[PDB]
RNA sequence: UAAAUAUAGUUUAACCAAAACAUCAGAUUGUGAAUCUGACAACAGAGGCUUACGACCCCUUAUUUACCG
């Protein structure tokens, strides 16, 4: 590709740019099509170098830290084997999750309102959110609603985890919320509805829309509700904390730890806690 | 408080080390009749205003044109169709904070600001300097301004100031690839000071051999100039012909002129004289004209707002309407038509908005209940019982404003017409723009309105409902001097101390007073005393020329000198107006069993205490007084900033009540089915109905807090 | 309408420049796994400029405060 046209003086210009790409990079660069969007991509790509190399150069330095430590300097009931019994312990509690578990709905139907930047974000969130489920005492059922097989958002999920992906215990599917559960009992939350969210309903399915944009598109969320008849609720952040600072649209690892709070009969003033202090001021 | 001066140092001294990388020139009023001729230049450092015609304001706030950041405003002529509209602009630059305003013109800008401080608040906060044609030149941070007065061959009426604007050079681009292999630490904080010395052009010795920058740098910009130059009528066009300060620009191949403004009107365009004028500066020199000859349109939301409202009642929302090759090109001025002085010289047609009816309409249907309800009420009252009682379709109410203070994208300030026959008419309140108002509303026939306008009545003294009483003087002389009926003194009935303001306009800024036989509001009241017999005939004009049995005021409820009316006709009817006040016992007992009433509605229902701290009403406050009246209908309008769209129903809202809007044709004709309205209204107005409910309900929560 | 702001896991720090705490996958860990090997690191967003930068300038959305001679 002639792409290096660019780069081979960006570099002397004086502009932070990374020393190590490839042609997946490169192929990512050319969707730039404008200075300032290349510009932009290329800070984030030179401080990938920036804190690996940092982050690199850190953990040798601790390998002979603890190499002259470790070689110059009874009665147990346990094996020290406790992250493979952790996981097993959470396995039994999740496969219980699947057949009585309160069923949670994250929508996958917004690909098309995401750059690949927002895209990747909402993976890293995804993982974070499943990740608290599977650690809680009394954990949701997720599912995963609207996730194409193919797409470009099943496929990013399937790459970070792997293996896992095939035997985590959540149900991932292409059909719509609205054909697995009754569309009374569904509750599309957002952060536009002009309902407020009063109590934790333990007979109602929650649905977070897995939508990170960066590039704030309001109504996304509300418009799917209301292009179908689904009832809306948001959560009552004007009515229990001083808001300064920052959106009020949180994020999916956030909102499930919320969630998670007030379904293991958390009042509001705990269930809140996971609210970014720099937004508010404290609970009233 | 504004970031434009406190971030002040980090503009630079010599701009960001030479000259502002962005410069164009952005046409706010393309010299329409209505919207007068302005210009507004914008720049890194500063933005420049041109003309600062009546009702500009508006227009600048609704293209989202900051206010906020001017530095200078430069008027080309001591003239109310150049001047008028700027105490609204000053008043708008106090509110921002802005602490320095600086004037440019004719010398009597010192006696006009003096003469505005008669209703204006005494400015507290700004700094007005003006800086007249006979000061040095005004250099700044981006652009130098040079003021030449001209004189016509016949205060003083016949000075002109044209402007030759001249741009900074700006230092050119630094060939940093190019210095490695030279030898220069492109590495930042490694002999970067050359750089500075590299915009400069001066020799700097590097890796052995001083050369001399520019070899290492762009060609810089000599800086392109463009000149403002305002050519009012035939008896201007020859002194600016031979000014001898335009041939240094013209005749000279060494300072181009990239742009050239003209704000003269067709006929002197087209004079030869003045054609050569134009040649004279060079093939390059690009040429824009503003003038009546331009056909756009400016407020764009007060049109889109017009066509989806005539889609529910043609009549009571009437359309607004619309008001020789040449030897040398020119183009045409158009609403927000850009023009890139730097770093590229064109005609940047992007921003120019469009005026497509048919999107409006589209607008409307698609909104969830609007189609429906318009559909709903066309055939309840078209198809329905017998529309209104039989009446004559005169008078009718023209509401050419509902603003309370400050004009806004969908209302302008208070101004209301009244059509008590086809050939006579008078103007309730003539706030700023209100002309403006008058020629969108009737197009080519605002000639014909301003030849039956008989007397003008002002409330009270507060700017929102007289600034615009000058620019109608002017129109309707013209206008009487185009139908040809002789020119005689207009009827204004107005508090004693309006006379002050337009005494000291008079004998320092233009002639104007010999338009005016004013008639003083305290006569008029109830058991007035008798006064001078030359007030006395007038007296007897008044009731004669608009055909009133008679015309009563009183003192209302308000800051002192604050009037209301009331108009009796010899056929019965009774309209009574009354200002900006709270409800008065003196207005009850004025006019009692009145046809139709005109009332403030200014704030909610909530807000009694700032109500009274403002002396202004409330919906129920007016709605009660109506019952007070015992008036048949109720007209409710001055609404705040707060009702910026559409007003809020009150429960209270009943048959004899109705609201008023922009361009909205009321006649007694219409009283029942004014109510029949309403449902079809919120529905086009939902998304803007439920922000006042919760801007209602976030008052609640400081009360509660 | 204006000014302040806006950290997509959370805080801190900020012209310091990257931390600290977290997150995902693999691990049969002899009780420092208190670890190792990988995955992800975008200070609202879209554009301009500038040798550059988080700076500077428009614009969009949003948040908190104020808002008429
Ligand atoms: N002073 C003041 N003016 C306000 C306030 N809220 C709204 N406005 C005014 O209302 C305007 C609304 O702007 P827009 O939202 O663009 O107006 P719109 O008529 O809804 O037009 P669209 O956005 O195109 O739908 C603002 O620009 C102000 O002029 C307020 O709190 N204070
Ligand atoms: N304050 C709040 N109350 C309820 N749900 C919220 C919320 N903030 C965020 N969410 C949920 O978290 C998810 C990501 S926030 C993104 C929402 C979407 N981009 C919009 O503009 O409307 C959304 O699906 C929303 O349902
Ligand atoms: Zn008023």
């Amino acid at each position: 590709a002639a792409t290096r046209e660019f780069i081979e003086m960006w570099r002397l210009l004086g502009r932070e740019v990374p020393e190590h790409i490839t042609e997946e990079e490169l192929k990512t660069l050319m969707e730039c099509v404008s200075n300032t969007a290349k510009k932009k991509y290329l800070k984030y790509l030179y401080t990938k170098e920036k804190v690996k190399k940092a982050r690199q150069i850190k953990k040798e330095m601790k390998a002979a830290a603890r190499e002259e430590a470790k070689n110059i300097k009874k009665n147990f009931l346990f094996l020290r084997l406790w992250d493979r019994n952790m996981d097993i312990a959470m396995g039994w509690k999740g496969a219980q999750a699947m057949q009585f578990g309160q069923p949670l709905v994250f929508d996958m139907a917004y690909e098309n309102y995401m750059k690949r930047k927002e895209l990747q974000n909402t993976v890293s969130q995804l993982l974070e959110s499943e990740g608290w489920n599977r650690r809680n005492v009394d954990p949701f059922h997720i599912y995963f609603c609207n996730l194409k097989i193919d797409g470009a958002l099943h496929r990013e999920l399937v790459k970070r985890y792997q293996e896992k992906w095939d035997k985590l215990l959540l149900t991932s599917t292409e059909k719509s919320h609205v054909d697995l559960f009754p569309k009374d009992s569904i509750i599309y939350l957002t952060a536009d509805s002009p309902n407020v969210m009063t109590t934790f309903r333990h007979d109602k399915v929650y649905v977070i829309g897995s939508f990170v944009d960066k590039s704030m598109q309001p109504g996304t969320s509300l418009a799917k509700a209301k292009r179908l008849n689904l009832a809306t609720e948001c959560l009552p952040l004007d009515k229990y904390l001083q808001w300064e600072i920052g959106n009020k649209n949180l994020t999916l690892d956030q909102m499930i730890r919320i969630l998670l709070c007030l379904k293991n009969n958390g009042n509001w003033q705990e269930a809140l806690q996971f609210v970014p202090k720099r937004k508010h001021t404290g609970f009233l | 408080p504004l970031r434009h001066l406190r971030t002040r140092e980090k503009r630079g001294p010599s701009g960001c080390s030479g000259g502002p990388n962005t410069v164009y020139l952005q046409v706010v009023a393309a010299g329409s009749r209505d919207s007068g001729a302005a210009l507004y230049v914008f720049s890194e450092f500063n933005r420049y205003l041109f003309n600062c015609g009546e009702g500009v304001q508006r227009l600048m706030q609704e293209h989202k044109l900051k206010v906020a950041r001017l530095d200078n405003i430069f008027l080309t002529r001591m003239h109310w169709s150049n001047v008028g509209g700027l105490s609204g602009m000053i008043l708008t630059l106090k509110e921002t904070g802005l602490p320095k305003c600086v004037l440019s013109g004719p010398p009597q800008l010192e006696k006009y600001l003096e003469a505005i401080k008669i209703f204006s608040g005494p400015l507290k906060g700004i700094e007005l300097a003006v800086r007249p044609h006979s000061a040095p030149e005004y250099e700044d941070e981006t652009m130098t301004v040079y003021q030449i007065p001209i004189h016509s061959e016949q205060r003083d009426s016949s000075l002109v100031v044209a402007f030759i604007c001249k741009l900074h050079l700006k230092r050119g681009n630094f060939l940093v690839l190019k210095a490695k292999e030279m030898g220069l630490p492109v590495g930042t904080a490694a002999i970067a000071p050359i750089i500075a010395a590299v915009k400069d052009g001066k020799s700097i010795t590097h890796e052995g051999r001083e050369i001399l920058a520019e070899e290492l740098c762009t060609p810089p910009d000599p800086g392109a100039a463009f000149v403002v130059v305002e050519c009012p009528d035939e008896s201007f066009i020859q002194p600016i012909c031979e000014n001898a300060t335009f041939q240094r620009y013209q005749g000279k191949a060494d300072a181009p002129v990239a742009l050239v403004v003209h704000m003269a009107p067709a006929s002197v365009l087209v004079d030869s004289r003045y054609q050569q004028w134009m040649e004279r500066f060079g093939p390059d020199t690009q040429h824009l004209v503003l003038n009546e000859n331009c056909a756009s349109v400016h407020n764009l939301r007060s049109h889109k707002i017009q066509t989806q409202l005539n889609l529910i009642h043609p009549d009571i929302f009437p359309l607004l309407t619309s008001f020789p090759t040449l030897s040398v090109p020119m183009v045409q001025g158009e609403c927000l038509l850009k023009y890139q002085l730097r770093p590229r010289r064109e005609w940047q047609r992007d921003a120019i908005i469009t005026c497509n009816p048919e999107e409006f309409i589209v607008e409307a249907l698609q909104l969830p209940n609007f189609q429906q309800s318009v559909q709903e009420y066309r055939r309840s009252a078209q198809d329905g019982p017998a529309p209104a009682e039989k009446r004559s379709q005169y008078p009718e109410i023209i509401f050419l404003g509902t603003g309370s203070a400050i004009p806004m994208k969908i209302r302008n300030v208070s101004a209301t017409l009244v059509n008590i026959s086809p050939d006579t008419s008078l103007l309730l309140d003539c706030g700023e723009g209100t002309f403006g108002q008058l020629c969108r509303h009737y197009g080519d026939q605002v000639d014909r309105v301003l030849g039956t306008l008989a007397a003008v009545f002002v409330s009270h003294l507060a700017a929102d409902h007289h600034t615009g009483l000058p620019s109608i003087l002017l129109q309707r002389e013209r206008a009487l001097a185009s139908l040809g009926k002789p020119l005689h003194p207009l009827l204004v009935v107005a508090p004693n101390q309006l006379k002050a303001w337009l005494q000291q306009y008079h004998n320092q800024c233009q002639e104007v007073l010999h338009h005016i036989s004013m008639i003083p509001a305290k006569c008029l009241q109830e058991g007035a005393e008798i006064s001078s017999p030359a007030v006395e005939r007038l007296i007897s004009s008044l009731l004669r020329t608009c055909d009133l049995e008679e015309f009563q005021t009183c003192l209302v409820r308000h800051c002192k000198h604050a009037f209301g009316c009331a108009l009796v006709h010899t056929s019965g009817w009774k309209v009574v107006y009354s200002g900006d006040t709270m409800p008065c016992e003196a207005l009850v007992r004025m006019g009692k069993d009145a046809t139709l009433l005109i009332h403030e509605a200014t704030l909610e229902d909530g807000l009694e205490e700032e109500a009274v701290e403002k002396t202004h009403s409330t919906t129920s406050q007016a709605i009660s007084v109506g019952m007070r009246m015992n008036a048949e209908f109720i007209m409710l309008n001055h609404f705040s900033q707060r009702y910026a769209k559409v007003p809020l129903f009150s429960p209270n809202f009943s048959e004899k009540v109705g609201v008023a809007f922009d361009h909205m044709k009321v006649c007694f004709g219409d009283f029942p089915t004014m109510p029949k309205l309403i449902p079809p209204l919120k529905a086009l107005f939902a998304g803007d109905i439920e922000e006042m409910e919760e801007r209602r309900e976030k008052r609640e929560l400081r009360q509660v807090r």
